[PDB]
């Protein structure tokens, strides 16, 4: 409580949903209240990473109307948020960076918005909902440009390509992984390792080779995939529960972080062999974000309200 | 006058939300009893031992309010028919827990989805619950006229929507419901929540639900067209179905966000009320026969 | 064996007597247990067993800041649904003074022993909800000199005449079971159109803690009821009394009934056939409390002035599960 | 849950195969366990679980003076009446080499751990006598590297057609219970006037010892039966196979049936309504094994070519007690 700035609420909701380092080195926090009287969420900026989750030593904070299902930095001051309310919302960070203020809140989805990714230009984003839709947004205009009912069940994860504005991956509980390219008149192409396996639950583009990605499934397996020869290259049984997130290090030879509902973090090399493992969390592991300053530092949040900083050999 | 209800999948505060939807005109609310995103673990350490509460308190409402105003929803992550053993186990327990909680609260009804062909294990767990304790609570199966897979935009390059008409495959959805109620041995406790889409199917695949115990019809906001003066209305063909459903007396459920930000939600609802007002009035027969619909009596033997 | 619904906890929470009687029992016990000069240094560990939605927990707290003494509280409840209410209470209000445990008291491994176990696990015939078995499974974590609340309970029985209730039981025949099961199980009922043929007499007694080398909760009792009108016996009315602490008691025996206490109605034990009784005769009834590891039950018979079938032999028509 | 009568033990003791197969399984295991140079210095501790009137005990002894190895025997039996026979055997014959224990193997406190637990607690559908639960409660006294005999078992199912047996089940309707309970419980029967519609397939498997961190004996299995005549399904036939030791096995699956072995007849799982099956169709059946702390049971359904009611939901018509 030593700090607790204006507009910031006294208490941070127990269920830590997301953690993302800005390029300047500061830590963004999304969190939801998933039990108890009030079902809501809040947004946090921590210029002192080591100080989090302590509400006291934070740079800014704010209550959202509902819980936060996903979020992502938009450039440097922008916070884009996937809501329970069905809304995607933009929160603009202060010019002094001590207030977080609603930029827009658009109620466009019909169920919880579960997933959100920023497209490489930074002027547009794709959101994925339980309403089975995928939506493409103009951030400056505050509008949905395109709506896509490509899937047959709820969408789990949408991931913008690092470098091309019209390409992204989505995956849904209808067993499909769609490779998108909005320039085609039929934008989705179903490209899953096409033996109907286990439902895909998490996606991550390779940051260098703009044409390989990874997907994790509900069974704890992580898989490396080439888009051009589509013969699912590598796979390893990394987890004993669903794999909920996949995050590549900023290294030029990147390591892959992998988080699970088995409450464990793993770090894997480019051929998916296990380098690291952490049981430090005692509830679900929800996100992982690598330090821009120190490249062997990795931060995880969980539903155990732990913000944990890892040193990676 | 219609009896209608709001469907939400997000309730930040139960006290306020209920107020809003009463204010908006609705007779009742469909909401989750646990957070829809709050996946629980039942078997594996550590997550098993997650500190409680598991959900919000019953004290937040009066008994009266619970018995009369709240229809529960199954958490959408619960999948008793997963291919994955562990998920299937957690789902078994999770479903029990949510169901037991509805019973505890004395909810009048409770919604479960049929959104795939195979619901054998869902059926079993429900059948199990139904024969455990004594309660009169209703179970509404949320079944769509048209399967989600058959409503998808034709926008996958390498998986086109199979265009040629199939008499059977446009009925699949009924067979989903058929098998589920056959395995539950036609429990009187299990009824239908028919979900209407923008594409009303072939007239024959609607016929199908003739005779079935439809207790409720679910209208997504998305299917309302707009009149020349910016207000929500329905296509002529959708209007037919409404009059048919009204004849059979069911409850109507509005689901989804506002898509005509011009006015409140109460516009959608007003329109139903509008359609209900605009039925022909009962004939003399229909007035006499009113309380007798589907009520079996012995034939008289005046001899 | 079943989980109480929310509206049930709600109705009975409204009792104007049961709770303040409990408060008082805890308040007297707290004083007897920590002498004045210890008031700030001795902190009593208190366990509620079957906390419900927590009104005994509040009552324990009210007792403590009235005795001006200090307590640690465990709130143990098997009903996961009620446990939801408790855990919202301990987050919103009680704070870490109360520890909520979600388990069966027969199963729970206690981190520490208690000064005082508090419970109300009693039905209209005292032990018909298996309060003996439950507290027997819990007593291994009561300190060697610990107090149980309640300290003891005793059931009672009176013979009655009622053609009206005889008919009600009769009307309880169902398909797919013994055509005479209705008669071999007890009903909770606000007995109204009936006559009491003799004054109630004690039947079964249990004390807590129970420091018997060999514990046996089974029982067999013979009662002898002087009858001084001519009549027909259709049943036995059960009641109970319980000693919470010392002189602080609860009763539904009508001689000593606790004023205002609506929480328990009488129980009715019926008989398959009505029995003629002439003025001057003695009614002799017999009651057994029986059990195995899965369930407990009653069997009973009338042996004077004529005999009747042994009722419920084996708990064929009615058991209470463990 | 019930005590076998003497004449029952007598009939099955006459089996010409079950016992010598057991002897052999113990004999192979004894050799694998004590190397030649240890033969006089290593004395293997052997436990029979469910000794009955003792023929496994004699069989263990016969195995030992055929392997020329030395054994200590515990003979554990819950049936006090059978225990009478055992104790007359150990006084008149076995001497102190055999220790007879009269208790449940789930309850017994073992003075020492075993090299080898031996049992035959199997019914016609393998695990329908609760051999899993029983050996699971006993395994805490099997040495860290101990052998169970048997090592594993697997049940099987085949769909059948029989109007004759459909009628027999029908004829099993009783007063005072569900008019359709006959159909929701399994029968042991020497199936004769019937047709097997598809080849049997594995259903449930259990291994012993079971070193799962979390042990779960519940199950759910889906089978798919290719059918190539037109017919009516009235039931499922169950059989089983068990691995005693290594390659020494027992079977009542007719493909691999153990010659001469009359000890187990097939089980029949019936269905409330017969179901039409056309040549070319698949029969899909589903079986679940369910339980609580008191009892275990099956529920099953047919989901293709048409569905049927879920059978026995809750074990309302049939449980096997713990
Ligand atoms: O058996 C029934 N209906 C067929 C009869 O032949 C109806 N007729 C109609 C003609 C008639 C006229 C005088 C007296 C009796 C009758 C009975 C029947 C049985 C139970 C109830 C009713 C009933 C009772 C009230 C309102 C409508 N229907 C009707
Ligand atoms: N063996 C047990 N372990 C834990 N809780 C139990 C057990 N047996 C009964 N209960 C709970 O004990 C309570 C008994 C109630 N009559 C009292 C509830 C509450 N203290 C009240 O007075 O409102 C119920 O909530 C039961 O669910
Ligand atoms: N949990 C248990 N504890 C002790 N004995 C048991 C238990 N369960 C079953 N039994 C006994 O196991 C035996 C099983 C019999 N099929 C085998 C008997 C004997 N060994 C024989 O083959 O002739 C019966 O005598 C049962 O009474």
């Amino acid at each position: 409580e030593w700090n607790l700035p204006p507009n910031a609420p006294a208490c941070m909701e127990r269920q830590l949903e997301a953690a993302r380092y800005r390029s300047d080195g500061a830590l963004l926090l999304g969190a939801s209240s998933l039990s108890g009287r009030c079902w809501a969420g809040s947004l946090w900026l921590f210029k002192d990473p080591c100080a989090a989750p302590n509400e006291g030593f934070c740079s800014a904070g704010v209550q959202t109307e509902a819980g936060v299902a996903d979020l992502t930095w938009v450039g440097e001051r922008g916070i884009l948020v996937a809501s329970d309310s069905g809304a995607v919302e933009l929160w603009e960070l202060d010019e002094n960076e001590t207030l977080i203020v609603s930029k827009f809140c658009k109620y466009e989805h019909d169920d919880i918005v579960s997933t959100v990714s920023v497209l490489s230009s930074g002027t547009q984003a794709v959101s994925g909902s339980k309403d089975i839709c995928i939506k493409v947004w103009d951030l400056a205009q505050q509008v949905v440009l395109s709506s896509y009912r490509a899937h047959a069940a709820q969408v789990t994860c949408v991931a913008a390509s690092p470098h091309k504005d019209s390409v992204f991956l989505s995956c849904s509980e209808d067993n499909r992984i769609l490779l998108w390219d909005t320039r085609c008149p039929k934008p989705a192409s179903q490209i899953g390792c096409s033996a109907p396996g286990y439902l895909p639950t998490s996606l991550a583009w390779h940051p260098q080779q703009s044409e390989v990605f990874v997907f994790g499934d509900e069974n704890g397996t992580v898989s490396l995939v080439d888009t051009k020869s589509t013969s699912c290259v590598l796979s390893s049984a990394v987890h004993s529960q669903c794999v909920t997130g996949l995050v590549f290090s900023p290294h030029s030879v990147p390591f892959l972080a992998s988080l699970s509902e088995d409450c464990s973090l793993a770090v894997l090399d480019s051929s998916l062999s296990e380098l690291f493992r952490s049981q430090a969390h005692r509830d679900f592991v929800r996100d992982a974000t690598w330090s821009p300053l120190n490249h062997s530092l990795l931060t995880t949040v969980g539903w155990d309200h732990q913000v944990v900083h890892h040193v990676v050999p | 006058r219609v009896s209608s209800g709001r469907d939400l999948n997000c309730v930040p505060e139960i006290a306020d939300t209920l107020g809003a939807v009463a204010k908006q005109g609705f007779d009742f609310l469909c909401m989750p009893v646990f957070h829809p995103r709050f996946k629980r673990e039942f078997i594996q350490e550590p997550a098993k031992n997650r500190p409680g509460p598991q959900t919000r308190s019953d004290l937040l409402l009066s008994g009266r309010d619970w018995n009369t105003l709240i229809v529960g929803k199954l958490s959408p992550w619960i999948r008793p028919d997963s291919k994955v053993e562990k998920i299937r186990r957690n789902s078994e327990a999770a479903m029990l827990q949510e169901l037991n909680f509805g019973a505890y609260l004395g909810l009048p009804a409770f919604l479960l989805p049929l959104n795939q062909e195979d619901n054998t294990n869902l059926a079993r767990v429900l059948t199990n619950h139904i024969h455990t304790g004594h309660h009169s609570s209703m179970f509404w199966m949320r079944v769509p006229l048209v399967a989600p897979e058959d409503l998808r935009d034709d926008i996958i390059e390498n998986a086109p929507t199979t265009h040629t008409e199939e008499y059977s495959g446009e009925e699949k959805t009924w067979m989903w419901w058929h098998n589920f109620r056959t395995l539950c041995d036609y429990s009187k406790r299990i009824a239908v929540a028919l979900e209407i889409g923008a594409d009303l199917p072939s007239n024959h695949v609607i016929d199908r639900w003739l005779g079935e115990p439809i207790k409720a019809a679910i209208l997504p906001t998305s299917i309302f067209l707009t009149n020349k003066k910016g207000f929500p209305v329905l296509s002529k063909m959708h209007q037919r179905l409404i009059f048919r459903l009204l004849k059979l007396e069911v409850q109507f459920i509005i689901t989804g966000t506002n898509h005509h930000s011009e006015k409140e939600f109460c516009s959608y609802l007003q329109y139903l009320e509008y359609l209900s007002q605009n039925r022909p009035p009962p004939n003399a027969y229909e007035l006499f026969a009113k309380g007798y619909e589907d009520y079996l009596q012995s034939p008289l033997q005046p001899l | 064996m079943d989980n109480l619904e929310s509206q049930t906890y709600e109705v009975f929470e409204k009792d104007p007597i049961k709770y303040s009687q409990y408060q008082q029992a805890i308040y007297k016990c707290l004083l007897d247990r920590v002498p004045e000069e210890e008031k700030d240094t001795n902190v009593q560990v208190l366990m509620v067993l079957g906390a419900g939605r927590g009104p005994l927990v509040n009552a324990s707290l009210r007792a403590a800041k009235q005795a001006d003494r200090r307590i640690k509280l465990y709130a143990v409840e098997k009903n996961p649904n009620a446990v939801v209410t408790l855990e919202n209470w301990q987050f919103e209000e009680w704070g870490s003074q109360v520890t909520v445990v979600s388990s069966d008291m027969r199963e729970w491994v206690a981190p520490e022993k208690a000064d005082i176990i508090v419970s109300e696990l009693l039905g209209s015939f005292a032990d018909n909800e298996l309060s003996p078995e439950c507290l027997d499974g819990a007593q291994h974590f009561l300190k060697d000199d610990g107090v149980s609340i309640p300290g003891e309970y005793t059931s009672f029985l009176a013979p009655i005449s009622s053609s009206k209730l005889y008919n009600e039981v009769r009307a309880c025949r169902e398909k797919d079971r013994d055509p005479e099961a209705q008669f071999e199980m007890p009903y909770v009922v606000r007995l109204h159109n009936f006559h009491q043929l003799s004054a109630p007499q004690p039947c079964f007694t249990f004390s807590h803690p129970n420091r018997d080398p060999m514990i046996d909760n089974n029982r067999y009792c013979t009662l002898e009821f002087p009858v001084e009108v001519n009549t027909v016996l259709h049943g036995f009315a059960g009641y109970f009394e319980t000693v919470l602490y010392q002189d602080i008691t609860l009763s539904i025996r009508p001689e000593t009934h606790s004023p205002g206490m609506f929480s328990w109605f009488p129980i009715l034990f019926p008989i398959k056939q009505p029995i003629t009784v002439r003025e001057g005769q003695t009614i002799c009834v017999r009651f057994w409390r029986c059990s195995n590891s899965k369930k407990v039950w009653y069997e009973w018979a009338v042996t004077a002035p004529v005999c009747s079938a042994i009722h419920n032999p084996t708990g064929r028509s009615y058991t209470i599960g463990l």
